[PDB]
């Protein structure tokens, strides 16, 4: 009896796929499908489901499409109440009225914060002669004003369906309604608000969608699916979105486990919030439980206890629960591989830092409902914004926007925040304003440098030299050899080196979240020994990351640490305890004999004058830092060698009227660096400090 | 250069005697297991196809393009009007939109009035008459809205609503170079 | 005194790159470096080298190209002595006499295998009205007939250096000549030598170029070089190819150790050579070590003790030894975490499968040599040749060039093996002739069939069911059943099952050697407890691969394995030994009972006739297999719903003419399977076994 | 439209009373230490640049097309002669190889005579005459050599020989608009 239906009917059964138009109105079909069907570019067409919902879609022809399928959007698909995969039947419907009149409302809670008119805002140039064909109780978005919007059709005249002609009457008159329960939101997650990773999914989709969305022919199909998978990558990534969308679109409950968060509450009650996850999963299952960082609870009793609970739970999952457990992670390696053995987690799945391909997809995302200036070039902003992962661009795109609205209530009105539009200055703004200077290629190295290559600082060099052979902070002005005397350590203590500064710590947008703080010192642990040293360390304000420092710091020790600032004062004392670093060293400007020695040291690879003195150099060159001193030696010399070829070849040309000539006793001239050298050389600017920095240096102690 | 070949077609015009389709039982909407056997494969492919990344090619294109050329070597075009009215005509694929326009202009009530094609949804409008319908994506067969100013003025012609035909004979003459060539 | 030529011939001062244009005589600048020398497009410039050697090339513009830096391939980089990143000297030198008369020579191991005029057929298409700059010493080559042949220029009228005119006498008189130390092969492996991978070379280049080319300056530049990188992927993607090529373009000593082969050695003269193989590249030094399949090694006593003396060399080599070690595997994991730990192996570079777009590079290298038909599209190519590593897609253009060559002495002459094309239908032969059906995606599955599913074999079933509740072979006519009773066990003994067919074993064009046979028993390992079936063991025939399945075989045992085959006539007997599988089962065509029994399990799913006797149907269907019994069956219902659409679509018009008309007595049409649907089903085809064969199987057992 | 200026120099009539380039010593061919520090971002970037894949886009190529030849308004083009002599002359960018090829008969011995010309290495003959001299590659600055089937033919002109300069002097005409606009 049924195979007759399916054969007899075989053209017009058709599967649900995802579609490239993201059109409310618009499905996809094959070109061979739509002449089978003898179907038009644009024409309407009726689509039907199990749950005897109806549609009424516009038809547009699809290279990409196969001929057995039929794509659509998130908005058709629900109006039909049918997700990817579903069995829908669809004819060539030519009849379809003109709407006489309709009913439309929008849905409370996206409309929260606005006033205005959202007819002439959303609505009247939504359905100006577009034609479009709309059923009763379709619930279909504008989007507009840094916003999507949600309207709901209460009735159409004639009905069920109509199309909205010009000569139609859309009726807007009510209160916006409260929302139902079988009609899921499209705030909520979904795969096409999930960019930059098209093949992670097409995996995940793969493995899971056919378990979760009818285990049972799944289990007649002989497949063994898997238990569970370990997703990983840097944060932000979209790991918990896919988890979200992948639970969402197949239709199966989705459970969130926090894995510090779990891990906090005292010992027995977390044992038991495992436990009424699991069994609250196998009871609304299908179902997909998500456990958010993973290495938070299997990399004391305790300590083992909940991950033996774990691998109960797991292992107590029989395929016949449809419960399938999802974790996610930075690197496979920082889980226990108990947890990453077969039966438990099978597969991982690598969710990475999108190319520039991929973070044009995000960006095409999150801009979907803000107004862009023609100006704007976002496949542009891809190449230019780097290291974003997912996060990052969500953030990036928020920022721009917030731009275009600075310029101007708690509530704002509807129509100017529509019509609000933004540019890419607004978006080179944002790329600009805040991030670093992360990510940042963080390199070991072995430094050369001796105690012998700075010059002066004896006073000092001697309290390091007894101290080795528990840290160290060092201030002063910026360029008299901070980071020289570091290196000169490492070198005498025959160790490695580790230069960072301050803001590689931080995130982009300057987040005080970071897990690389530790990501550091886990390299500066991986060489040993090794020095790590924090450039600015006042730059460490954009807190919790100071606290989180001092633990990683104490929780080892060999690895030497040594600070360095420019600008001590703002630096929290906390980190100054004599426990964690003893020394502070202040290192001042060079004085009037430390500066010959600098400059005799830069001097000496290059010709110098008779007529200059040295310790007058030392005397016309004193706020000069270290920095200054190796400068403006260099710029003598450019301003020596410059002057030297242009004599030269002042000469090769004067030698054209008698090139046969020859003088012997006529030398080459020969080049050298002079005191005009240095006194031209002296502009080239700027970088002072204030007389009274100084003595907010030497008052530091205390 | 083509024949037109004009037919007016219209809704009410259409017998609208036809029997019910009968309406299907969830059996209909519910998979075999082969049918999970081949979504699975459907799966597989697509993940293979992203893994590997295939070559688009220049070369490719002008050959797919050629190929969907002699597969549709004249295209069929549906102005619909607002009054539901909708007027057929056949076209070559690198006519262009003027062509159209001037076909239009031809049948109407007259060619003095002022009006505009466009293509839903969204609503958008053809600017270019120098356009091909097959860069306009009017290939093969695709309908199309006409617009006006003053859409009071464009009864299309009373002599051709006399000619008018059923929207279902209106498809025989369009199925015949849909599923087969020009004869 | 320096600094003066470096700034005054700045200019002219530039650093040597990959170039992009492969042709020998054409070097690459930059559009501004360009206009600064005031430099054509196609004029003719010389380059100078530390070695004084000289160069004159062809300069054309390019836009990749960096402003400082000059691009130059292998011929060009090899004439003026000097690699990449080296610096040359260049100037814009116009006055260039045309050669009135040059004298070339061919190299005499390039030229080995062919009779013929080599310069009508290499030579003269070259120098046609090319007008190429050729300086004396020079180096060339000439691409055609399957092969790459160098010509060395021994002297040009002017001298050193002049061009070709088409007035140029061109003399060829002489004996081939023997290669020279100072020039390295151009058949030796270079970066333009691979395809597929740019990426993982930057990888490698950045981290090992520098130490390689100078150590002592990026000694004093602080960074700490990597002492050892894990190459990893499947075979034959390049990794051996990489490690000569990146070895050869910094013309570091190349060292390789091949992990099986120094392995097989015994006792103490394996230390004894990795001592001589680590000392020899330090002799050498700069040199690369290259270990060949590292999880030979280190993934009893001896066999921790060359591990142990590994980590003394690798731990025993200081930054100042110049020396950088190269191993090779599957994936990192494999290798014993003791080497992956920083300061031994600290980087690891994937080398994997490349993408369409990569193939088409690889290709291209490749076909350099050979004349390529202008119907071949070697991207169309690309996109039909998948999971292809580097090694099967150079199988794949040698065997499409030898089946061009199969259209016709055992020296060939060289004008018609120049001549020969290669066609698009001779690559679409290449690959379809010789490749599996590999790669093969092996999945595990938990089959649901049950001993009820398998219709007749009573006799069998209870054998089966005795032995559970070493290994079994089924053999037999294909489709009655042989994978239904492996799986039968699988459900029973409630474990996992695995199907995998011959061919699988193999890799591409059927080679003998597989990694992968142990890769199947350890996934077969992996899950537990599991069937291993093979499938077509007759198909391992395309030897060494027999032996190596009874090695890891008896290795373990819970792992069951059953055979099955077709065949099994060809079978090595060797694999039956009582010891490895005992139980031999014949399974026969189903008998008449049997044929019952399984005609009516596939027709209780839909509606039969009252006329068909299922005793009949065992009769006119007797030579039938289960699955063509299983096919007839299917046709039948085909046949039964066809006729009954046709039928109902001729009611539904009938009812045209009075729709009105409603009758109760009148009831549905019932569809029904009839005889005559099976008589004409019966036709589909064909496939049958000989009655001779069938005593061959009754004969088998002996 | 455009003045094509036209002129010939020769490899004899250049001075060639220059004084020798100074040859170089060892230590102009090796590295400072910056170098090495230098090379290595090179490779970093370069790394950096394959990871991330950046876009390539139509509107960037346009847009990089524009500022081409908004870089470059004229182009200079050089006729090498079997003879040695050098014809060179000034043209639009969008120029076509035909109004090159005309340019040549204008100051050809005769008119009457069949030539070709192409561009080295390898020989690239140029068979369109509607091509421009930017998709030619011609641009901005190309080398070109004459060849023909009877070269015994092409004398250039005597008159032109004449009024022949120095190779040397024939740059400053180019190097005006190469490192600065027509002016
Ligand atoms: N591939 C992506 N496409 C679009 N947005 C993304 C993507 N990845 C991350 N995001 C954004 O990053 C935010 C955090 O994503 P989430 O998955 O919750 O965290 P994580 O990726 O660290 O698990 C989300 O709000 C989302 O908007
Ligand atoms: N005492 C010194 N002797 C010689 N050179 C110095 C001295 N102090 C600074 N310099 C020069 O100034 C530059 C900056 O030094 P560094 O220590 O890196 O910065 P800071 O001291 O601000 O941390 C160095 O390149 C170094 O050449
Ligand atoms: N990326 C590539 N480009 C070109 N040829 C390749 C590439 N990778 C592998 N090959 C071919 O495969 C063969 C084997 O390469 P090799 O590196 O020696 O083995 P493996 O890749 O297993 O280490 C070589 O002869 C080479 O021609
Ligand atoms: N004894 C049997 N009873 C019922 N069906 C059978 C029997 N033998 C074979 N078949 C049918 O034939 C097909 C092939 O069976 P299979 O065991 O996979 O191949 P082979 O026996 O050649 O290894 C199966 O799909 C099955 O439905």
């Amino acid at each position: 009896s049924t195979a007759i239906l399916k054969q007899k009917n075989r053209p017009n059964r058709l599967i649900v796929d995802e579609a490239i138009n993201e059109d409310n109105s618009v499905v996809s079909l094959s070109q061979p499908k739509m002449d089978e069907l003898q179907l038009f570019r644009g024409d309407t067409v009726l689509l039907k489901g199990k749950k005897r919902r109806e549609a009424v879609c516009i038809v547009l022809s699809d290279d990409t499409c196969s001929d057995e399928k039929i794509r659509m959007n998130r908005v058709v698909r629900n109006n039909l109440r049918v997700r990817l995969g579903d069995v829908i039947s669809i004819q060539p419907c030519p009849d379809v009225k003109y709407g006489k009149r309709i009913h439309v409302l929008p849905i409370d809670d996206t409309v929260e914060g606005i006033t205005g008119n959202l007819f002439e805002v959303y609505l009247k140039p939504y359905f100006l002669e577009a034609y479009r064909p709309i059923r009763k109780g379709d619930i279909f978005l504008v989007r507009g004003g840094m916003r999507a919007v949600e309207f709901k059709v209460v009735e159409t005249d004639p009905s069920p369906y109509c199309i909205v002609a010009p000569d139609t009457v859309i009726h807007c008159e009510g209160e916006p309604i409260k929302r139902e329960d079988e009609e899921e939101s499209l705030n909520e997650v979904g795969y096409d608000d999930i960019g930059g990773c098209r093949k992670q999914l097409a995996q995940i989709k793969e493995m899971v969608e056919l378990p979760l969305r009818h285990p049972a022919l799944f289990k007649a199909i002989g497949v063994k699916p898997p238990r569970g998978i370990l997703l990983y990558g840097p944060p932000g990534t979209g790991k918990t979105l896919i988890a979200r969308a992948v639970a969402n679109e197949t239709g199966a409950f989705f459970f969130l486990i926090n894995g510090p968060e779990i891990m906090s509450k005292l010992a027995g009650e977390s044992e038991s919030n495992l436990r009424k996850a699991f069994e609250e999963a196998e009871k609304n299952a299908p179902a997909i439980i998500f456990i958010d960082e993973l290495d938070a609870i299997a990399p004391g009793e305790v300590e083992r206890r909940i991950v033996s609970q774990l691998l109960t739970l797991m292992d107590g999952l029989k395929q016949r629960a449809h419960v399938i457990v999802m974790a996610a992670t930075n690197r496979p390696n920082s889980i226990d591989p108990a947890l990453r053995r077969f039966g438990r987690f099978d597969r991982e799945v690598d969710i990475g830092i999108p190319d520039a391909t991929g973070r044009l997809e995000i960006l095409q995302i999150h801009t979907k409902n803000m107004k862009l200036a023609d100006d704007v070039d976002l496949e542009q902003v891809a190449n230019e914004t780097h290291g974003h992962v997912g996060a990052d661009l969500a953030a990036l795109c928020s920022e721009a926007a917030l731009q275009a609205i600075r310029k101007k209530d708690e509530t704002i009105d509807a129509e100017v925040m529509n019509s609000l539009a933004v540019t890419m200055d607004d978006f080179r703004w944002a790329l600009s304003q805040s991030n670093p200077s992360a990510l940042r290629e963080t390199v070991v190295e072995v430094p050369q440098v001796t105690w012998e290559d700075i010059g002066g600082l004896e006073d000092v060099k001697r309290e390091l030299q007894e101290l080795v052979q528990k840290g160290v902070l060092f201030y002063g002005p910026p360029g008299c050899g901070k980071t020289l005397l570091a290196k000169a350590i490492a070198n005498e203590c025959q160790a490695n080196f580790i230069s960072i500064k301050g803001p590689e710590l931080l995130t982009m947008w300057f987040g005080e979240s970071e897990a690389n703080v530790r990501e550091i010192f886990d390299k500066a642990r991986q060489a040993a020994p090794c020095v790590l040293f924090f450039d600015e360390l006042d730059s460490i304000a954009k807190d919790r990351v100071i606290n989180q420092i001092l633990t990683e710091m104490d929780g080892m020790s060999n690895v030497f640490i040594i600070g360095a600032t420019n600008r001590p004062d703002i630096i929290d004392p906390a980190i100054l305890r004599p426990g964690r670093l003893d020394q502070l060293i202040y290192i001042p400007l060079p004085d009037e004999k430390s500066r010959v020695a600098i400059l005799k040291a830069n001097l000496r690879k290059s010709p110098v004058a008779k007529d200059v003195d040295l310790e007058f150099l030392a005397k016309m060159t004193n706020g000069f830092s270290g920095a200054d001193l190796t400068e403006i030696c260099q710029r003598a010399c450019k301003l020596a060698i410059r002057e030297s070829i242009e004599s030269e070849i002042r000469r090769e040309r004067e030698r054209q009227t008698n090139p046969s000539a020859m003088e012997v006793e006529e030398d080459d001239p020969v080049p050298e660096i002079r005191r005009d050298h240095f006194e031209e050389a002296m502009r080239f600017a700027r970088r002072s400090v204030s007389d009274n920095d100084i003595r907010k240096y030497e008052m530091f102690a205390q | 250069p083509v024949d037109r070949e004009p037919v007016v077609c219209h809704p009410d015009l259409e017998e609208r005697l036809q029997a019910w389709p009968a309406e299907l039982p969830d059996e209909f909407f519910e998979l075999t297991v082969d049918d999970v056997r081949r979504r699975l494969a459907q799966l597989k492919s697509e993940r293979k196809r992203l893994e590997e990344a295939p070559l688009v090619t220049k070369a490719f294109r002008e050959a797919q393009i050629k190929e969907k050329l002699e597969r549709y070597p004249k295209v069929a075009l549906r102005v619909l009007f607002p009054d539901r009215y909708v007027l057929q005509g056949f076209f070559r694929p690198s006519e262009t939109v003027g062509d159209l326009r001037d076909f239009v202009r031809s049948h109407l009530g007259n060619p003095e009035l002022s009006f505009y094609l466009f293509i839903t949804p969204p609503k958008t409008v053809l600017d270019d008459h120098t356009q091909t319908l097959f860069q306009a994506n009017l290939f093969p067969a695709a309908l199309v809205h006409l617009g006006a100013e003053e859409p009071a003025g464009v009864y299309l012609e009373p002599g051709l609503l006399e000619h008018a035909i059923s929207p279902s004979a209106a498809d025989v003459l369009v199925a015949r170079y849909m599923s087969r060539a020009a004869g």
